[PDB]
C-alpha cells in the first residue's frame, strides 16, 4: 500500500527500537529489532490467540451482516424506496514520468478492487508493469 | 575426527596471505579480532578487513598491497 | 527445594542468569569472571532451585563432571549473539548428554538463548537448528530466548521447568 | 598441552600439522589453502582461521580433547 507517515522510537516491548508506519489505509504497522519466534522446542502460541479472535469475529459478523443482508434484499423490493450508495476514496495519481514519455497512472483503495475499466478517447498505449498483478483484456 | 569444523564459506574473497594475516585482541574485553591486508579478487585493490565472529565488520582501502 | 545444574561456556551469562532469578532484596548488584566453584538459590514460583555457578572458561570445564549426580535438570545457557562458538556450544552438549549419568535419567533441560537484545543475535528457532537440538529424542527439552539484564524472559523460562518437573 | 607444531598447507587439497617429526590431525578441504592462522580467535584458545586458494572461508575450533 501507500506509506502516510514513518516515526522512530518503540511502541510495543519497551527496550527495542522500532519503526511506525502509518498505512493509507489505516494498518498503522511496525518494525521491530526484536526477534519473533523467541522460544520454542519439541512442540509460539500467540498466532493462536490472534486466530481465535479473528475467528470469533468472523462468525459474529457473518451473523449480523447475513441477517443484515437479508432485510436489505428482502427490502429493496420496496417502490418508493431508494438505495443509496457507498462511497470510498481512491487516492489516484496522474503524475508524467520524465525519462520515459508514458504517464503512470496509480489507483488506489482502502478495500481491494475487483475490476478497473480504463475507457478513452484518444489513441493510447497501455503499457505493462511488473509490479502489477492484474490481468488484461483489450 | 579431532578437528571440530565450525564454518565452510565460499563467497568471502578473501586472498591474504599466511603473514599478511593476524588476529589479536583490538578493543579489550577479550574478545579478539582477525585483521587482515586482503589484496583484490586478482591483486588490483588493496583492503583492509578485519573480522568479529564470521561476519565481516569492517573492510576500507589501503593506499597500497600490504 | 530440587538440585539443578546450570551450564553455559565462558562469557555465556551464567552468574548474571542466576543474579536476575534471586528476590529484590537478596539480589546482588556486580557480577565478575568467577573462579571455582560456588553455591546460589533461587526461588521459583511453586519450587526453590539450587545452582552451582562454576566458571565456564576451557582449561575449567572438566569440573562439570563433579556435579552430574545430584543434578534434577539442565540449564544451559548459550550467547545467541555468538555466532562464531555455537558449534562448540553443540559438541558441549553432546559430551554433555552421552555422559552414563544424564545419558538416560530422562531429567528436563532448559536452553537459554541469553543476550536477546543484541543486534547480532540469532532468533530461538535458528540457534536450535543450528545446535541440533533433535539429536536428543529422551528428554523434553525447551529453548527460550531471554535477554538477562532486563529479567524479561527467565520467569516463562522457569515456569516451564517446574511445570514439566512436576508433571 | 604445551603442543607447539609447525602446520603444512599443502597444494593437494589438505593441511597437516608436523611436530618434531610425527604426522598428526590432517585434514581435508574442498580447495587446496593458501593461508592458516591459529591463535585465540573469538573467545577459544584454539582457533584455527584458513583461506583457499580461491577465496572462501574455513574456520576451525579445536576440541580440548585432542607370480
Ligand atoms: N547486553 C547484554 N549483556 C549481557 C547479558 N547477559 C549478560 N551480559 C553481559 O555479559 C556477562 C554475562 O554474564 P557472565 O559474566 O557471562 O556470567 P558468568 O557465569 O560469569 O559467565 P562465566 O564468566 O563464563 O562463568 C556480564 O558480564 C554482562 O556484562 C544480556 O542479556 N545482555
Amino acid at each position: 500500500e501507500s506509506v502516510t507517515s514513518i516515526q522512530g522510537g518503540c511502541v510495543g516491548k519497551d527496550g527495542y527500537d522500532e519503526i511506525v508506519v502509518s498505512t493509507y489505509s489505516g494498518w498503522i504497522t511496525g518494525l521491530t529489532t526484536e526477534p519473533v519466534h523467541k522460544e520454542s522446542g519439541p512442540g509460539n502460541q500467540e498466532m493462536q490467540n490472534k486466530i481465535s479472535s479473528l475467528r470469533s469475529e468472523l462468525e459474529q459478523l457473518q451473523y449480523k451482516v447475513l441477517q443484515e443482508r437479508e432485510k436489505y434484499q428482502q427490502s429493496s423490493q420496496s417502490s418508493k424506496a431508494k438505495s443509496a450508495v457507498p462511497s470510498f476514496s481512491v487516492n489516484d495519481k496522474f503524475t508524467l514520468n520524465k525519462d520515459d514519455a508514458s504517464y503512470s497512472l496509480i489507483l488506489e483503495v482502502q478495500t481491494a478492487i475487483d475490476n478497473v475499466l480504463i475507457q478513452s478517447d484518444v489513441p493510447i498505449d497501455l503499457l505493462d508493469v511488473d509490479k502489477n498483478s492484474a490481468v488484461v483484456s483489450f | 575426527s579431532k578437528w571440530l569444523d565450525s564454518l565452510s564459506d565460499s563467497m568471502a574473497n578473501i586472498h591474504t596471505f599466511s603473514a599478511c594475516l593476524a588476529l589479536a585482541d583490538f578493543h579489550g574485553d577479550g574478545e579478539y579480532k582477525l585483521a587482515m591486508g586482503d589484496l583484490g579478487p586478482d591483486g588490483r585493490q588493496p583492503r583492509l578487513k578485519v573480522l568479529k565472529g564470521h561476519t565481516l565488520v569492517s573492510q576500507k582501502p589501503l593506499p597500497d598491497l600490504p | 527445594e530440587v538440585h539443578v545444574l546450570c551450564l553455559g561456556l565462558d562469557n555465556s551469562g551464567k552468574t548474571t542468569i542466576i543474579n536476575k532469578l534471586k528476590p529484590s532484596n537478596a539480589q546482588s548488584q556486580d557480577i565478575v569472571p568467577t573462579i571455582g566453584f560456588s553455591i546460589q538459590k533461587f526461588k521459583s514460583s511453586s519450587l526453590s532451585f539450587t545452582v552451582f555457578d562454576m566458571s565456564g572458561q576451557g582449561r575449567y570445564r572438566n569440573l562439570w563432571e563433579h556435579y552430574y549426580k545430584e543434578g534434577q535438570a539442565i540449564i544451559f545457557v548459550i550467547d545467541s549473539s555468538d555466532k562464531l562458538r555455537m558449534v562448540v556450544a553443540k559438541e558441549e552438549l553432546r559430551t554433555l548428554l552421552n555422559h552414563p549419568d544424564i545419558k538416560h535419567r530422562r531429567i528436563p533441560i532448559l536452553f537459554f538463548a541469553n543476550k536477546m537484545d543484541l543486534r547480532d543475535a540469532l532468533t530461538s528457532v535458528k540457534v536450535s537448528q543450528l545446535l541440533c537440538l533433535e539429536d536428543i529424542k529422551d528428554k523434553p527439552w525447551h529453548i527460550c530466548a531471554s535477554d538477562a539484564i532486563k529479567g524479561e524472559g527467565l520467569q516463562e523460562g522457569v515456569d516451564w521447568l517446574q511445570d514439566q518437573i512436576q508433571s | 598441552r604445551g603442543l607447539q607444531a609447525v602446520m603444512a598447507a599443502l597444494a593437494n587439497e589438505e593441511v597437516r600439522i608436523y611436530h618434531d617429526k610425527v604426522l598428526l590431525n590432517v585434514i581435508r578441504t574442498p580447495e587446496a589453502v593458501t593461508s592458516l592462522c591459529f591463535g585465540r580467535y573469538g573467545r577459544e584458545d584454539n582457533t584455527l582461521i584458513m583461506t583457499t586458494l580461491g577465496g572462501g572461508l574455513i574456520i576451525k575450533i579445536l576440541k580440548r580433547t585432542a607370480k
